[PDB]
């Protein structure tokens, strides 16, 4: 996905599961 | 269940190292991200630090980036927090926490498991014992009347002491007040409680120190005035 | 940064009233807003997560609301476990969390007992005078304290504790500590502590003299 | 503040290969992804590439894949654009871009700030200096000069010496098909001044040391 | 790949100016839609993003709405640096820019004075036939201009150049440049320029015949 989320983001998911 | 048990917490001098441990049981360590969170005396909570399942990414907050590093042992369910060159300003209770699972989320974290807390103290002060002195009573005639005495702990630190009365048989009427940082660096407070005017006469009132840091261990007579 | 406000940042409620507390985002932190409880000493508890999600294990009187910038935690209930500090914190951009809001038990205004002690000749023997004065067993918490030296107002040579709220009848104590050397304290003769506060019609003053 | 500066661009003949920079200050650099997007003179924007904070993913328009590389030196705080076998249809303004970091957003990207630019002109025509021609008067008359076939830019016109710049237009130059530029400065006048008063455009094209007075006479 | 588009080309406005531009999707986009500044020179800027959140920094007066396949731009109050032009970008899919809108200064509708000039006796000497025709003094932007050789309608053979409103000027210059080789110049005898604008009431045909 090209329209992904290019910068670093702490607040993404930091599990291994969704 | 699930338990986050920490440890590595201490009283140390400005520049000084420390290093934090949490030991994880009762969920699938590996499988959640990790955080660090502080709360200064008195004072709201402050992000610290997170790390990912995998030990790949990790953020820190602003006021710890470059000192502080946050790493994990998943084969030892550990988590830890290497604190190098530490500051007052760093003085703190400090929890880790467990990053919340919400599969319909798109951003994170909750977090939904907390630590027991481990105390990091910082600061150029030095051990020094406690002065006890004597709260006294006034022996004045009030009736059935209410009279107050209490013990003066100044001037220690590091925290904390321990104030008893009467061994621990006297509990009714006490207020220790919580300690005050001065401007030296050291702590004071006092004890206090109230007791019955006609009680001062016979019963006779000790007040117990201890402060373990510095080997102090008091018992302060308390006679009435 | 984004920054959490809360309010009010103190409230006095009774079991069994319907409690409800605010918190505000400087931003838009969508509805990434997590609420928290915290008891003296203890480490904080999830309650709401997704500003609406009732965390499993927490008690259906919790409740939570919002999404952009307002938000609101709802108690329907107040139960005696309740009383605490309840904090919000957005997982929007990075973690930020607000300054939390205090939950008190209501009672009647009780004046406070005031009690002045002087310093004992143990500490005088030492090199140096501390005087307590004592506001004991008061509610509300908001009360007054002012050190005076021969009448003459005191300033930046004092000290104030307070102690959280009683288990056996949710009133405050309050202890002012006034520390000069030995050589001041002996240049003077009369000390008092003059103390207002809502339960007092006019201010009270006990006071001693030196000796 | 936040800044973007650029540099790389130049001229450079179909095929030929150039490598551009934008060195980064004022942000955390290696926390942001980057792009790239170009502006073809007198036209539009269009995005050619983008780059992940840590470089991991790259995307590319499909008018240059194959034949541009977008990477990054985060230590140096550093996007590059690695553009081989040129062809004219890149010449264009370059731009390099930072992503924008709206944490509620599930798409992306706006661009929040863009460095100044850097000019890339592919082209097979070598310095030249132009001709001028003059565009002859027929109360107002419109006379000129047509300044043709020259490369590269800039040329300057002035209208006898500088005394006239009262209705003077000069247009911007234009690319020809040949790959060279051409254009003119018109003036507008009165009519009966056709007779007595003198026009001269002076024409200056430093890069080929090309330095012409040409006076307008009516036709 | 999904197509933007904007209208109107030119817009013309005053000072103070409630001003609306409009951008469309070939598909929808749902709102993954921003807005960018630029002025001649210099380098795009953001104003507005995900289809209406404004841009920090940016001056209030400008807001963005719209959704899926229709989007606005709106200026509540324009001001002197405003006049510009301005581009939507969709990122629903790759990223793509709209043609880009510019928007100037009003004034009073000035028809053009067109002028046609021969090639030179020069020129033709080199080889090559160079037809230049003027549009002078002219507002608004829009200007048709159809070149004609002996009735046959050119397409593609000719490039136009414009000077922009400035410091000196309130209106355009066009020049529309017709090149020809010499051999193909001799072949033919009328040269025509045809200007259609809304400050005449027909269209305007200059035209001379080669060799006077």
């Amino acid at each position: 996905n090209p329209n992904a989320n290019p910068n670093a983001n702490p607040n993404a998911n930091p599990n291994a599961n969704p | 269940q699930v338990q986050l048990v920490e440890s590595g917490g201490g009283v140390v001098q400005p520049g000084r190292s420390l290093r934090l441990s949490c030991a994880a049981s009762g969920f699938t360590f590996s499988s959640y991200g990790m955080h660090w969170v502080r709360q200064a005396p008195g004072k709201g909570l402050e992000w610290v630090a997170v790390i990912w399942y995998d030990g790949s990414n990790k953020y820190y907050a602003d006021s710890v980036k470059g000192r502080f590093t946050i790493s994990r042992d998943n084969s030892k369910n550990t988590l830890y927090l290497q604190m190098n060159s530490l500051r007052a300003e760093d003085t703190a209770v400090y929890y880790c926490a467990r990053a919340l699972d919400d599969a319909s989320s798109t951003s994170c974290c909750a977090l939904d498991y907390w630590g027991q807390g481990t105390l990091v103290t910082v600061s150029s002060a030095s051990t020094k014992g406690p002065s006890v002195f004597p709260l006294a009573p006034s022996s004045k005639s009030t009736s059935g009347g209410t009279a107050a005495l209490g013990c003066l702990v100044k001037d220690y630190f590091p925290e904390p002491v321990t104030v008893s009365w009467n061994s621990g048989a006297l509990t009714s009427g006490v207020h220790t007040f919580p300690a005050v940082l001065q401007s030296s660096g050291l702590y004071s407070l006092s004890s206090v409680v109230t007791v019955p005017s006609s009680s001062l006469g016979t019963q006779t009132y000790i007040c117990n120190v201890n402060h373990k840091p510095s080997n102090t261990k008091v018992d302060k007579r308390v006679e009435p005035k | 940064d984004i920054q959490m406000t809360q309010s009010p940042s103190t409230l006095s409620a009774s079991v069994g009233d319907r409690v409800t507390i605010t918190c505000r985002a400087s931003q838009s932190i969508s509805s990434w807003l997590a609420w928290y409880q915290q008891k003296p000493g203890k480490a904080p508890k999830l309650l709401i997560y997704k500003a609406s999600s009732l965390e499993s294990g927490v008690p259906s009187r919790f409740s939570g609301s919002g999404s952009g910038t307002e938000f609101t935690l709802t108690i329907s209930s107040l139960q005696p476990d309740d009383f605490a500090t309840y904090y919000c914190q957005q997982y929007n951009s990075y973690f930020t969390f607000g300054p939390g809001t205090k939950v008190d038990i209501k009672r009647t205004v009780a004046a406070p007992s005031v009690f002045i002690f002087p310093p004992s000749d143990e500490q005088l023997k030492s090199g140096t005078a501390s005087v307590v004065c004592l506001l004991n067993n008061f509610y509300p918490r908001e009360a007054k304290v002012q050190w005076k030296v021969d009448n003459a107002l005191q300033s930046g040579n004092s000290q104030e504790s307070v102690t959280e709220q009683d288990s056996k009848d949710s009133t405050y104590s309050l202890s002012s500590t006034l520390t000069l050397s030995k050589a001041d304290y002996e240049k003077h003769k009369v000390y008092a502590c003059e103390v207002t506060h809502q339960g007092l019609s006019s201010p009270v003053t006990k006071s001693f003299n030196r000796g």
